[PDB]
């Protein structure tokens, strides 16, 4: 074995080098004092003489899930915070109980395309404000509804920049206004007269390539807090288009160069830095919505599908859905992709020391148990079920010598277990 | 690893003006070897124009000073002197010339892909892009716009941008990249020197290039793919005529490829395709020979590529792909995959040939990521070639020595090497820093 | 329908 083979030289070095080892402490044993548990017995070690640390798992924050509540006295996961004391290469392992809670707020923010191609389409949405408000009046008692456009970067090639197709982007009959990046028109408010008053003012505008710059917006949406409104609650962004999407290169066309910083730049609720930084990567997207918790819903055309299916698979927490001629089947697009996105928990962890891994094993409705990457997540889970993981943590190392902490979260949730490592390297 | 890191020399140009955003080895002879530098934002003599873009020669040997390839403004409409007010015909502020510097032989080929123009018929704005053609060291200047033709706005060439990117041939062909051409299917355009110069007639503004060679108009389907968002070239056809290698980013899906054009028809040979949606594969290309077999090896950038840590989490990182050449071809999946390790570093932005660095038999690589390190400064990777191909370990790290500054410094984001800058028969490299206006020259000590 | 338009 690789206790002896170790040659310790103290009852330090044995521990670190093998779980399976022991170290005798009688000085009646005939390096070779480092051997297996069962191999020194074998060799006539006392019981009382084999020092053995052992890792342990205390629990130290655990609320029951839950069963009239504020959001933040709501439980979805237990426990909340709990300590494992780790003697290297022998793993730790710990229950994580999730349940999907009974009524929960909804944060929606519509961000819409309104670029020509969306002309007949910002017709009919017209009413969708209360509209949707009376759908999700039984989905949850707690709705807030929101509203933004975006069409194109402000700059040559991306628009034509002769004086006149800067006042007006299109044909002279055709009376559309100037090109914009983004425009915050209505943050998150339970008023949805305000969001069919505001969305009927607005007014389609145009720029000259075919692929949008909706990254931009989402972005912004993603970051702006605040601004926006969102609140710790379920948060759902919903974006409306009918081409494809601009991303982190295409900048330099026009001699953007900068990348996106993913920062809030939102004056008088417009987006001012479109000229400035180049659009986001789809990773860097990946960050901000799962940072912010943004559940995205991708309400796209018929003919874009297979590139936002693409999207949706690299984007965690988003959902695609095909919108018909002229946003006629939003509503239900839009309840489709709640359904979807509610019905499936995944989790996430923070970065982990070298040395130290992760493993999750999920236990799902009707025996579906999960193992691997697919550990992290459990699907169809209705109102008020409960599904478990078992979560090992080990480390193969002595890093530090202080103890470390990391989060284990469910996307799209503030909500999160707080696991403080500690290491064992001496007796 | 032979490069002199410990005390490279620093070029430095006017602030704000991106100087080092391109960079190259100029050589009319070997008495007067120098250096060229893009300045795209930098301001000229020029008069009318803002910051119509520049490039620096900076001569070896004991600075820098900017050619004069266009000394003049914006040139006037011929029927605008009829009515009341002249007005330009073209737009030479912010045109950023010097966004592409090239050299072979005494020639000189300067680029302002955001050059535009109005046309003589109806009003637009027309990014044509357009390029300026030195000969002879400096004793005739010739303009060159492929792009600036009969068929304009954006279903025509009229955002082709042409210019983008280009490269010269070993005969001294020029090869320019429009990635804008018929609503952004991008095109590949090319001419010899002569039949540039054969056809040269700056009273007439519109291109009567005779014998060019440029790719043609596809269906509405291959929209937005950025053909010609990069460009480069090497041999993959088995002649002695240079091939086109083009970078099509934005191809089949935004899932990117890249492919190779035979330098005498440009009629399509090869296609690389990308791995992961808007990784960007293409953004940068090179052709080198990479393990001294005498057949040119293909490498293709991807900085946009996102992978998962162990622990489960997702990282923009980028990676390059390399294809080794065999005598019967080249295979569509590369033979080898380098990963970048700094999260949003943009591995794989620029690549250069280095020829043989340490002189072992064997073609080295560089490997730029512009917003790698540890302070976001920018990291250059050097490769080593070998007889199993390239290494999978970088021989050589180049960072730069000053400290981070309020803004990026964009280390690496232009790279040119292969060529002997002090005849002390090492090959140099030559790296751009244009977010703090710095050109650095790393050259190469004889070592062990 | 090519670029910004139906
Ligand atoms: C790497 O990947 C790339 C992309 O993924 C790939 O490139 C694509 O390859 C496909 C297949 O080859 C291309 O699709 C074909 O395009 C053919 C070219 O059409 C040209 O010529 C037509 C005939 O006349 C012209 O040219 C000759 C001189 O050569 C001249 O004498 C004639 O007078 C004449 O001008 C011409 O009609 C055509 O132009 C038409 O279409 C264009 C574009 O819409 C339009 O602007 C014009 O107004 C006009 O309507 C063009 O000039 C084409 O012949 C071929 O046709 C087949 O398909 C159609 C439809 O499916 C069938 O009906 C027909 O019977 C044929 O079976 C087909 O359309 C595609 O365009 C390429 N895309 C790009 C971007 O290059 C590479 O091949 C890959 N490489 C490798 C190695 O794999
Ligand atoms: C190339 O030359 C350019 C001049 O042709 C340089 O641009 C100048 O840069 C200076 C310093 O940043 C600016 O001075 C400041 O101006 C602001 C307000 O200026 C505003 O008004 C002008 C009017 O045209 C407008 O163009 C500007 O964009 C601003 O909106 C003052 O408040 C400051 O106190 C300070 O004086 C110049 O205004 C600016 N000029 C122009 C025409 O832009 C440029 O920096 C040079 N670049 C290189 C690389 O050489
Ligand atoms: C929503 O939840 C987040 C995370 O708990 C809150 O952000 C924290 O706010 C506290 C205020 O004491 C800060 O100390 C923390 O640093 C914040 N952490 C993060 C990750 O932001 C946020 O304030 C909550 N917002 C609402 C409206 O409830
Ligand atoms: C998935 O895991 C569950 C564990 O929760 C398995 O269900 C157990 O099955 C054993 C017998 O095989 C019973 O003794 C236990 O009582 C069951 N657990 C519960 C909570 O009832 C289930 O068999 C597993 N299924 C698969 C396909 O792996
Ligand atoms: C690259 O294109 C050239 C030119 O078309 C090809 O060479 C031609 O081959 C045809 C075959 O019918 C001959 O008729 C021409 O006389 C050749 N011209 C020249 C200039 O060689 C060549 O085969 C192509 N290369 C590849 C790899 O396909
Ligand atoms: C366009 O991209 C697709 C994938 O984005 C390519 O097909 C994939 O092809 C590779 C082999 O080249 C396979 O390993 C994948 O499994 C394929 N994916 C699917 C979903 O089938 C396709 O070859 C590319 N075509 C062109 C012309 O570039
Ligand atoms: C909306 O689409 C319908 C077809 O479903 C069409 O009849 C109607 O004219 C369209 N309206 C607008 C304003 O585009
Ligand atoms: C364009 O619409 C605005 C109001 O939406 C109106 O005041 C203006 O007169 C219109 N312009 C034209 C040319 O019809
Ligand atoms: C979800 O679970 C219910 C009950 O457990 C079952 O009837 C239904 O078929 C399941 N749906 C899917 C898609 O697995
Ligand atoms: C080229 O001309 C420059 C001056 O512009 C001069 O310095 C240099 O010596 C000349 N070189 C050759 C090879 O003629
Ligand atoms: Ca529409
Ligand atoms: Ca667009
Ligand atoms: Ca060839
Ligand atoms: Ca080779
Ligand atoms: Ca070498
Ligand atoms: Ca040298
Ligand atoms: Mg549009």
């Amino acid at each position: 074995n690789r206790c002896l083979k170790a040659n310790a030289k103290s009852c330090g070095e044995c521990i670190q080098a093998g779980p399976n080892c022991g170290w005798c402490t009688n000085s009646t044993f005939l390096s070779a004092r480092c051997d297996d548990l069962e191999a020194l017995k074998k060799k006539g070690c006392p019981p009382d003489d084999i020092e053995n640390p052992r890792g342990s798992k205390d629990i130290k924050k655990n609320k029951n899930v839950t069963n009239k509540l504020k959001p933040e006295d709501i439980t979805q996961i237990q426990p909340q915070q709990l300590v494992l004391r780790l003697r290297s290469g022998e793993p730790q392992t710990f229950t994580l109980k999730f349940k999907r809670a009974e009524d929960y707020p909804i944060d929606l923010y519509y961000l819409m395309d309104l670029s020509y191609s969306m002309k007949d389409d910002l017709e009919n949405v017209k009413s969708l404000g209360t509209d949707l408000m009376n759908e999700m009046r039984r989905i949850t008692s707690d709705f807030r509804i929101g509203f933004g456009s975006f069409v194109e970067k402000t700059v040559m090639p991306y628009i034509s920049t002769t004086p006149a197709k800067l006042r007006n982007p299109c044909t002279s009959e055709q009376n559309c206004t100037t090109p914009f990046s983004y425009k915050n028109v209505l943050s998150l408010t339970n008023k949805g007269e305000v969001f069919n008053e505001l969305v009927g003012k607005q007014r389609i505008s145009g720029n000259l390539d075919s692929p949008e710059g909706g990254f931009d917006a989402i972005m912004q949406v993603a970051v702006c807090g605040s601004l926006i409104g969102w609140r710790n609650v379920t948060r759902l962004l919903v974006f409306s288009t009918d081409a494809g999407f601009h991303f982190a290169g295409d900048g330099k066309l026009g001699g953007i160069v900068l990348p996106n910083d993913g920062q809030c730049h939102l004056e008088n609720n417009m987006y001012t830095m479109s000229h400035y930084y180049d659009y986001p990567s789809i990773a860097h997207l990946v960050q901000k919505l799962s940072e912010n918790n943004i559940q995205t819903i991708f309400a796209v055309t018929e003919e874009f599908q297979p590139v936002y299916k693409e999207l949706k698979n690299l984007i965690p927490k988003s959902a695609v859905g095909t919108l018909s001629a002229n946003s006629s089947n939003v509503i239900q697009l839009i309840i489709d992709a709640y359904n979807s996105l509610s019905s499936e928990v995944i989790l996430e962890n923070g970065k982990l020391s070298e040395g130290v891994t992760i493993s999750y094993k999920s236990y799902c409705k009707n025996g579906v148990n999960g193992t691997g990457e697919n550990g992290r997540k459990c699907s169809n889970i209705s109102i008020g079920d409960e599904v478990q993981f078992e979560i090992s943590i080990t480390s193969n190392k002595c890093p530090k010598k202080d103890s470390d902490s990391f989060k284990i979260r469910p996307l799209g949730f503030t909500e999160e277990v707080e696991v403080i490592l500690q290491y064992i390297c001496e007796c | 690893f032979n490069l002199d890191a410990e005390a490279p020399a620093v070029l430095s140009g006017p602030p704000g003006s991106f100087f080092g955003f391109s960079v190259e080895f100029y050589r009319p002879g070997t008495d007067g070897v120098s250096v060229l530098v893009g300045a795209p934002k930098a301001n000229t003599s020029q008069p009318g124009v803002l910051q119509g873009g520049a490039v620096y020669l900076c001569p070896w040997g004991a600075q820098c000073t900017p050619i004069e390839f266009d000394s003049k403004g914006s040139r006037l409409l011929e029927s605008s002197l009829s009515s009341e007010g002249e007005e330009p015909v073209e737009y030479k502020s912010l045109q950023w010339f010097g966004a592409t510097v090239r050299a072979h032989g005494s020639s000189i080929l300067a680029c302002a892909p955001l050059y535009s123009w109005r046309t003589e018929k109806e009003p637009l704005s027309d990014p044509v892009g357009t390029c300026y053609l030195s000969t002879d060291n400096f004793t005739r200047i010739l303009e060159y716009a492929p792009c600036r033709s009969d068929f304009s706005w954006a279903a025509g060439q009229g955002y082709c941008q042409g210019g983008f990117s280009a490269e010269f041939t070993k005969t001294g062909r020029v090869v320019l990249g429009g990635p804008g051409s018929y609503f952004w299917q991008g095109q590949i355009l090319s001419a010899t020197q002569e039949q540039i110069a054969e056809s040269y007639y700056p009273e007439y503004l519109i291109n009567l290039v005779q014998g060019q060679l440029q790719t043609r108009q596809a269906s509405s389907i291959y929209d937005d793919s950025y053909l010609g968002y990069s460009v480069a070239v090497g041999e993959f056809s088995g002649d002695d005529t240079e091939d086109f290698v083009a970078g099509v980013p934005k191809g089949n899906l935004t899932y990117g490829y890249v492919t190779i054009l035979n330098g005498s028809d440009i009629r399509s040979l090869y296609n690389f395709s990308g791995e992961q949606m808007a990784s960007y594969f293409g953004y940068a290309v090179a052709a080198t020979d990479v393990n001294g077999d005498g057949l040119d090896d293909l490498l293709v950038g991807a900085p946009l590529l996102m992978d998962r840590t162990p622990d489960g989490r997702p990282q923009e990182v980028g990676r390059v792909y390399v294809y080794l050449q065999h005598p019967a071809g080249i295979e569509p999946t590369p033979t080898l995959t380098l990963t970048g390790h700094d999260e949003f570093g943009r591995f794989g932005s620029s690549l250069t040939p280095l020829g043989d660095l340490d002189q072992d038999g064997y073609n080295d690589v560089a490997i730029g990521a512009p917003f790698g390190g540890e302070t976001q400064q920018g990291v250059v990777f050097v490769f080593p070639g070998g007889p199993g191909g390239l290494g999978s370990k970088p021989s050589q790290v180049l960072q730069p020595l000053w400290a981070a500054s309020h803004t990026p410094d964009f280390f690496g984001s232009a790279l040119r090497g292969g060529r002997d800058l002090d005849g002390n028969g090492y090959p140099d490299l030559i790296v751009g820093s244009f977010g703090v206006d710095k050109a650095v020259v790393y050259r190469g000590r004889p070592v062990v | 329908g090519r670029g910004d338009s139906p």
